[PDB]
């Protein structure tokens, strides 16, 4: 019997329970991206877990929103493209933690979020 | 035939349509049979207005094929018949009198169109499926939960202590079964109390946002608002009602309630096969499923043959549905951006089921694993880590383009090969 | 397993609710295995072990299977009785009782069809429910009222009709004798007359047919809703124009919502008329769903001062279910459909409510089969007599004083009837107008 | 005898029944002192219903051994005649009138069968045993507390002060006086303030949840709720109230609203004497322990012969009493899972009491030291240390099995060798 | 002096698109604009409760933006929170809420929701230390043309 951690283990929803991505696991979940004709977009932050400090009324919680890096990239049908604007947050931001959003306009939503860097 | 069946009559986009699956009496043609029902659901003081405006036609019969003396009835009601806002109203017009009908043997309520102008009137889910997204910040995977077991006999404490345990593991939410309300040894204050402890102890500890479907379902309104403003003023995500056995006139309060607070509100099926299970009479349950849609909830028990769960599905998450017979749907269905009810699936399921699910059922959707996490030989915690391993398994697999149908055991003895939860897991419950 | 759940030779305790269920096993499975799954699947049942149990003494909280045995009634049908704890309730709660019970088990794979017949409510848990707002005889007394069934009168058409064209029948109708006049279930608040302005106009014609009469007259306004809170302003409204009696659809409108009323109606002096819609999606056929009788207790111990009850023109069921809400003590009787003696521990008895294509011809035999205790329905047996709504009224009232003498006087009115109808056409025109079209 | 004694009835599963002490006047026989029990405590408009429906009967008579003139009177009520929730009308049905009546010479109700039927339309504790110990986390062991003392006398502040120092050395409780309510120069709303950073300080001292019995006894129901409404707002755990001399209609409302609002409700008997006293007149205090928990309590002070107190120690505690006349359990008394009351022990304990009240009265008890711990020479966090080093010392040796009775004054001198808290408490007072 | 603001004129931005957007990427938009050194984002005139949108899910995400852009920065942030309604219940409902959250500005639009709702939004904005924004929808109805109407003036003394 193996007792389940209790620190060291914080997650970031979606895929977080799976052992850490490689460049190939992390290129085929940016393709499912594009083959979706989902748009994706990066985003990044030096606090990577909600919190509630303003309110605490039902549904209400800071640390949702991270920083959106640069623009949801329109048009992409290269995900190697999305490695290269990771990359480039890793380098600008080594400390911040990355993570790889997506955004349909046929359900005007988004409707991904998946962990791809951790300082 | 009567002034009750009109066989050409052009539905009107406001009218509210049904159709019946009629068995009728030895000795009544289906004709006969089929004006029966819009007469018995419908209609000197009748020279005092106009009875064509105001009754129920049947517009059309067919048989159902391979049923002997079963046929549909397509019956329009005038939009003049119901109240706004009123599923209440809605039922009590349709299914309150003609089932008792003598000359009918047997009658069941497949499907109902409701027409744009109708819905209008409703508020609808409190949040609905892309908002609850949002405001939880999940995204592209289905959502987890587990009943706590047993239903009762636990302290209140420990009951919660059970709930910290299956949420932080990775389950989303911890659930009240739907008799749970307030009993001897467990009255609900004492629950919500200790239920929110173990929902923000196990936020803290993961950093996702957890939740508790914390059953407000209750013996008067006055006692279900009570519940809801408790959990309103502990801040936490997400109340539930029994609305069947609660009734539509609370649902709808409530769910006025919780649209008005933001709270997310799980709605269980209780009593649904006492009304929906036997082909012959009674109410399908997509009836019932666009019922709750109206009325309002965030969440719906949808069970786990399978045509007919994916048609009662698209009817509860999208927004436009067309006619399809193959799976039940007997009307086209436009919800005019009525937003959609989050389908949970529940009964016995297990990490094994965890590819069919997720290839059945898509992202928008909770699966509910209660003897499936409290069952596992290491706890809830990992018993839920082992869920929350198995679906995103699967998701990765799924995304990647993989075959969940036909590689699904492949991919979950692949994921036991690094998560010992899981192992655990797979080897007590086969395949 | 069996053992755990089918337990024959349990002693049923005087707190337990009963359950009586009819039960149809899919082909090959044994009945004490359909017995035990009832039992298991409306209570602790699990598909697998949990560690949670060992921190509690689930036997406590289990329902028990303690007999099981065939009926007469079609294909491979047998009778099981459950015996459920108290502690599993919600006091006062219905809609716990219900969810406790048929929440789950009639989905159950194993069983083909599911039935519940009869639950016997201890008075260990009746006791936390206020039940009728008033109930038969504070009503009688209420509307000083005595020893003859009540009279009423379903306005129609059912819908399309005006407020005040409403009013005008229900004056009409009150005028020639009728205790009261009926909101249909179907009117709530609809286009074509909302429902404060058919409380209104309705009130004017209770107030005017009583001054005329010097009876005490009613209409039970409806305020069945899509809220509660819409539901509690009508009844409120009610309340203020000071009329004695209101109406809900228990069924469609929910037990939450119907106690919610109850309650109001207890606090407001109001008399609380309940009718049926939608049973017979439930109640109708043998195999599945639940029988009336269940319904009927539930709205008992909800809260309700009448209730529908159906016709006569089957009996003796009827009869069962009749006593189940009207009696304080009704003993086990199951040609009646009476599974278990039932002891209502002095709550308030439900005047039950007939209602059904009766005309003036029946009136013997409801008046013999119901007794005084009863509302009397008629629909078209007012509103279709010849001569409009008040002579129609004035037939169904003589037709009905002219049963209740006969039956005082000793006659026999099952087998007099005809005769005790047609020697009162004789100083009635207005009954002789009825009896001559029907 | 009359119409009265009936001494083959058979007591119903809903009846009330009362055993009272009956001492006849000079000349009145047993049989006719129990018939007019029955009828001075029950019972042409007779002819209007049926009195045997509503009398109360005697169906037994015995006498009391070892006095002479002295008869238990058994009597049974139906249950139609009290009003559901009410402990007012109960005890206005039962002793509103027949202890005048001259022919009793004197008269004092021993015991009251509760009947289930009766007991489940009463709400009872707000809390009870096993959900306070659970709000608390405090297992294992008896619970401590201390009444400020000077009862009056001292500023809100010093109050206070001396609250906290109580708390922070190891008690869990404090307590206002029963005569505490609001006074000049102790308003309640001061006193509430600083007993309340008291608690706060106390608690984040030592790391243990603390809590002091605000006492919400007022002069009426208005101004006790509103005593209630700031102990809610300032989040404290626990609140007090003198039922007796506040009143069982005052009881009843104040606990309906600890319950709707998780406060505890710590209850004193102040003037149960003036009733309980005497053996041959008045109301057994078991009578008045069972009435608290109906009307609703989460402690009760239940004193320091001992046969009699753990007889309504169990009537206080357990779910199922058999009857049992060593004790004075004249009736056997099913609560059906109404939770039980703490019984708080009280008058001039101190350390070396220890042993016999934690052997007596077990872990589910609190424990009050008043001057035990106001009178340690070192002040009251060594005196409150010195309490709970005595407590803990005896709990560990009865959970080693040692025998308290015997070896108690050597575990209290044991734990001297090592506290020197104790060893300056064990010096004052004397074994 | 309740913002901290001297010397410049104050900065906003109307979220575009008008409507389309959920309630989460229209606040998600605000973030953004508002952590950039804008004082103010706006909801449009016509963004009231919508189908897709409705009013207090878009309250709860740009309360985050608000608060995460301010302490981001460093400096007072706001949303002009629209409570124009239907109802005078409703337009009060809205501003109680953003009130509870404790963020800065409301907004109204006077003209299409009328004089008699505007000024009892304006009491209860001073009963509750409320900034009001206020858009002028409508104005062109009446002030355009030179030879019929009323110049702007005057609604906006009138304001």
């Amino acid at each position: 019997m193996q007792v389940w951690p209790i620190e060291g283990i914080k997650k970031f929803e979606t895929l977080s329970y799976l052992p850490p991505l490689t460049v190939e696991d992390l290129l085929k979940q940016i393709e499912y991206l594009l083959r979706s004709k989902w748009v994706p977009c990066l985003e990044f932050s030096k606090v990577g877990f909600v919190y509630r400090e303003n309110h605490r009324s039902p549904g209400y919680y800071d640390g949702r929103y991270w920083t959106m890096w640069k623009l949801p990239m329109f048009g992409c049908t290269d995900a190697t493209q999305v490695l290269k604007e990771l990359e480039e947050a890793k380098k600008a931001y080594p400390d911040a933690f990355v993570r790889i959003i997506g955004f349909d306009n046929v359900r005007q939503v988004q409707l991904i979020s998946f962990i791809a860097y951790k300082p | 035939k009567l002034t009750y069946y009109t066989p050409e009559y052009e539905t009107k986009d406001t009218d509210i349509l049904a159709a019946f699956r009629v068995t009728p009496q030895p000795g009544v043609p289906p004709e006969e049979a089929g004006a029966a029902v819009a007469a018995e659901s419908s209609t000197w003081t009748d020279g005092l207005t106009s009875l064509d405006r105001y009754k129920g036609r049947c517009y059309h019969i067919e048989p159902v094929v391979g049923e002997d003396n079963q046929y549909i009835a397509y019956v329009a009601y005038p939009l003049d018949l119901f109240e706004e806002g009123s599923v209440t109203n809605m039922f009590t017009s349709i299914v309150g009198n003609v089932f008792g009908f003598k000359a009918l043997r047997a009658l069941r309520l497949e499907d109902l169109r409701i027409p744009p102008t109708y819905s209008k009137t409703f508020q609808g889910p409190p949040h609905g499926i892309q908002v609850e997204r949002d405001k939880l910040n999940k995204y592209g995977r289905p959502l987890l939960g587990c009943t706590i077991k047993p239903k009762l006999g636990l302290s209140a404490k420990n009951y919660g202590r059970a709930c910290y345990e299956c949420l932080r593991g990775g389950l989303d939410f911890t659930k009240d079964d739907e008799n749970v309300n307030s009993q001897p040894f467990m009255r609900w204050r004492d629950r919500f109390v200790f239920c929110a402890e173990a929902i923000y102890k196990s936020q803290a500890e993961t950093g996702e946002i957890k939740g508790h479907y914390l059953n407000a379902t209750a013996g008067t309104c006055e006692e279900m608002i009570k519940r809801a403003v408790f959990a309103r003023e502990l801040g936490v995500p997400i109340v539930m009602h029994d609305y069947l056995t609660g009734g539509f006139t609370a649902n709808t309060s409530l769910a006025h309630y919780c649209r008005d607070n933001g709270l997310l509100l799980h709605i269980h099926r209780a009593m649904h096969a006492v009304i929906d299970r036997q082909k012959n009479h009674g109410m399908h349950f997509r009836v019932l499923a666009k019922a709750l849609r109206m009325s309002g909830g965030d969440h719906i028990h949808a069970g786990t043959e399978r045509e007919m769960t994916l048609g009662f599905v698209d009817l509860l998450r999208d927004d436009f549905i067309e006619k399809d017979r193959a799976r039940g749907i007997f009307f086209t269905q436009d919800w005019v951006s009525m937003p959609g009810v989050i389908p949970v699936a529940s009964g016995g399921i297990h990490v094994w089921h965890m590819p069919a699910l997720t290839e059945i059922f898509g992202d928008d959707s909770v699966l509910q694993f209660g003897g499936g996490t409290l069952g596992h030989p290491w706890g809830n915690a990992p018993g839920a880590a082992a869920n929350r391993v198995a679906l995103e398994a699967c998701v990765q697999a799924r995304n990647e383009g993989r075959d969940l149908a036909r590689e699904g055991n492949e991919i979950i003895r692949s994921a036991c090969k690094w998560s010992p939860e899981l192992a655990a897991a797979c080897e007590i419950w086969k395949a």
